[PDB]
RNA sequence: AAGGCGGCCCCCUGGACGAAGACUGACGCUCAGGUGCGAAAGCGUGGGGAGCAAACAGGAUUAGAUACCCUGGUAGUCCACGCCGUAAACGAUGUCGACUUGGAGGUUGUGCCCUUGAGGCGUGGCUUCCGGAGCUAACGCGUUAAGUCGACCGCCUGGGGA
C-alpha cells in the first residue's frame, strides 16, 4: 500500500539530502523497503522528490 | 571594486592542493589564493596549514570590497576542509551558511586504475 | 549536508556541526571509495569479507 | 629511557651570588672537570659585564640570556620517508640549557685574548641583541617558522 | 541450467513457489554420439567514441627498468549482425531419488487464535553460519553431506616430455 504520490509518508524514509535510508536504520520489512524505494525513485521521476540536496 | 557585503567562499580542498576562490552571489570571482601559490610546495602544500594561510590571503585579496557576510561552499576530500573555514573566521568573517557541494557521481564515468605503489 | 547558521550559535558550534553532518552523510568515504577503479570481483570479494568479519 | 622515569640531581648554588643558573653556567663551561677554572672564567666576565651596563651581575646575565632562549626548535622526523621537522614547544628548563650551552659554543669560537674576555663580549653582545648565539637562535626560529606547517 | 542479471516506465515472454481441489495414470531417472546456451579477451562488416586504457611516446626511479609511479594515448571497452567456444567457466564437490540428532538467522507463500501488538503457534520453497553421530590422511563435510544407500554418466592410473 506504499504510494509514490504519499510524499508526506516517503518524506520519512529519506535523509536530509534525499537518500534513501537503508532497512536497517528504520527497521522495514525487505518487501515493504523494495517497494518505498520503488516508490521513491517514481516520485524523484515525477519531480515530486529531490534526487539530491542540490537539484 | 565596489562594495559587496555579500560574497561565497568556494573552497576546492583536493588531495594535493586547495583552492579559495570568493565571489559574489552571482558567482564572478573576485580574489583568489592558493596553498601552492602561498610559498608551499610538495609536502607542505597538503597540508591544513598551508590551506589556512591561504585563506588568509584570499581573504587580504577581498579586502577592497568589503564583504562582511559570507557563505562557504566546501568541494573535495582532502585537508584544508575545516581549516580554511576557520582561517575565514578568523578574518574577520560572519560565516552565514557551510554547504559541502562535493561532486557525487550516480555511477557515471570509470575512475582510473589503483596505483599498484 | 547544508548547514545554515542559526542566529544565537557560535562559529565554532557551527563548524563542528557542519562536521558532523558532512560525516553522517558519508561524503568523504565515497569520494574515497571512487578515486579508483575497484572490479566487480574485488568489490564482491570485499563485501563478502566486511560481511564475514561482521560475526562476533 | 625506554621505561625510565628519572628524578633530578642536587646542583649547588654558586659560591659567589647563590644562583642555580650560574652553577649550571659554571657546569656548561667547564672542562675535564675543572670547576674552580671555570668559576673563574665565569666571574671574570661577569664583573666585566657590570661595569659596562649598570645592572649588577646576575641581572646582566639574566638580560643575555633573555635575548638567546628559544621559544620553539624543530624535531627531526622520519614518518613519510623524508626528513619531517615537527616545530615543538620548548620546556624552560631546556630554554635555559639551550641558551646557556649557545652562549659558551659561541664565545669559544671568537677572537678574543681570553675565554673571560669571549663570554664578557659574547654576553654584551647577547644583550645588545646581536653576536652568533642571538644569530643561532633566529636560525632556530626561522627553521621553525618554515616548518610551522607541520605541528 | 550455467555464463550471468542493478535507475524509472511501457510491450512481448520463460521459470519457480504456495492453498484447496479436479484430472491423466509410470507417461519416469540417467544419457556415449548429437544439438543448444556459454564471462572476458579476440576476429569480420557498419556505426559510435565522454571516461578508462593493451600497444606506443615522453618524465621519473634504477647498476640497468623494454616494469611498478607520473603526463598523454591507439585498438578495445559501447551498439547491430555474424564468428570464436575458452576461464581458478569453483562449491576446485555430475544428475535424480530415499533415510539419519540439533541451534541461530535471512527471504518468500500459506493456515489458526479476545489477531492484543511490528504477537504467538503450525505448515511448505529457496538460502547463510555453527555443530552431533558418522565419514576423512588430515583439514574439514555434516539433513543444501564429503554420512547410509540405489540408477546412469564423465573422468584417474608416478613426476617431466605434454
Amino acid at each position: 500500500e506504499i504510494d509514490y504520490k504519499d510524499i508526506a509518508t516517503l518524506k520519512n524514509y529519506i535523509t536530509e539530502s534525499g537518500k534513501i535510508v537503508p532497512s536497517r536504520i528504520t527497521g522495514t520489512r525487505a518487501k515493504y523497503q523494495r517497494q518505498l524505494a520503488r516508490a521513491i525513485k517514481r516520485a524523484r521521476y515525477l519531480s515530486l522528490l529531490p534526487y539530491t540536496d542540490r537539484h | 571594486r565596489k562594495q559587496v557585503s555579500d560574497g561565497v567562499a568556494h573552497i576546492h580542498a583536493s588531495f594535493n592542493n586547495t583552492i579559495v576562490t570568493i565571489t559574489d552571489r552571482q558567482g564572478n570571482a573576485l580574489g583568489w589564493a592558493t596553498a601552492g601559490g602561498s610559498g608551499f610546495r610538495g609536502s607542505r602544500k597538503s597540508t591544513p596549514f598551508a590551506a589556512q594561510v591561504a585563506a588568509e590571503r584570499c581573504a587580504d585579496a577581498v579586502k577592497e570590497y568589503g564583504i562582511k557576510n559570507l557563505e562557504v561552499m566546501v568541494k573535495g576530500p582532502g585537508p584544508g576542509r575545516e581549516s580554511t573555514i576557520r582561517a575565514l573566521n578568523a578574518a574577520g568573517f560572519r560565516i552565514t551558511n557551510i554547504t559541502d557541494v562535493t561532486p557525487i557521481p550516480h555511477n557515471g564515468c570509470r575512475p582510473p586504475k589503483k596505483r599498484r605503489v | 549536508p547544508v548547514i545554515k547558521v542559526r542566529e544565537n550559535e557560535p562559529f565554532d558550534v557551527a563548524l563542528r556541526r557542519f562536521k558532523r553532518s558532512c560525516e553522517k552523510a558519508g561524503v568523504l568515504a565515497e569520494v574515497r571509495r571512487r578515486e579508483f577503479y575497484e572490479k566487480p570481483t574485488t568489490e564482491r570479494k570485499r563485501a563478502k569479507a566486511s560481511a564475514v568479519k561482521r560475526h562476533a | 629511557p625506554r621505561r625510565r622515569v628519572i628524578g633530578q640531581r642536587k646542583i649547588l648554588p654558586d659560591p659567589k651570588f647563590g644562583s642555580e643558573l650560574l652553577a649550571k653556567f659554571v657546569n656548561i663551561l667547564m672542562v675535564d672537570g675543572k670547576k674552580s677554572t671555570a668559576e673563574s672564567i665565569v666571574y671574570s666576565a661577569l664583573e666585566t659585564l657590570a661595569q659596562r651596563s649598570g645592572k649588577s651581575e646576575l641581572e646582566a646575565f639574566e638580560v643575555a640570556l633573555e635575548n638567546v632562549r628559544p621559544t620553539v626548535e624543530v624535531k627531526s622526523r622520519r614518518v613519510g620517508g623524508s626528513t619531517y621537522q615537527v616545530p615543538v614547544e620548548v620546556r624552560p628548563v631546556r630554554r635555559n640549557a639551550l641558551a646557556m650551552r649557545w652562549i659558551v659554543e659561541a664565545a669559544r669560537k671568537r677572537g678574543d685574548k681570553s675565554m673571560a674576555l669571549r663570554l664578557a663580549n659574547e654576553l654584551s653582545d647577547a644583550a645588545e641583541n646581536k653576536g652568533t648565539a642571538v644569530k643561532k637562535r633566529e636560525d632556530v626560529h626561522r627553521m621553525a617558522e618554515a616548518n610551522k606547517a607541520f605541528a
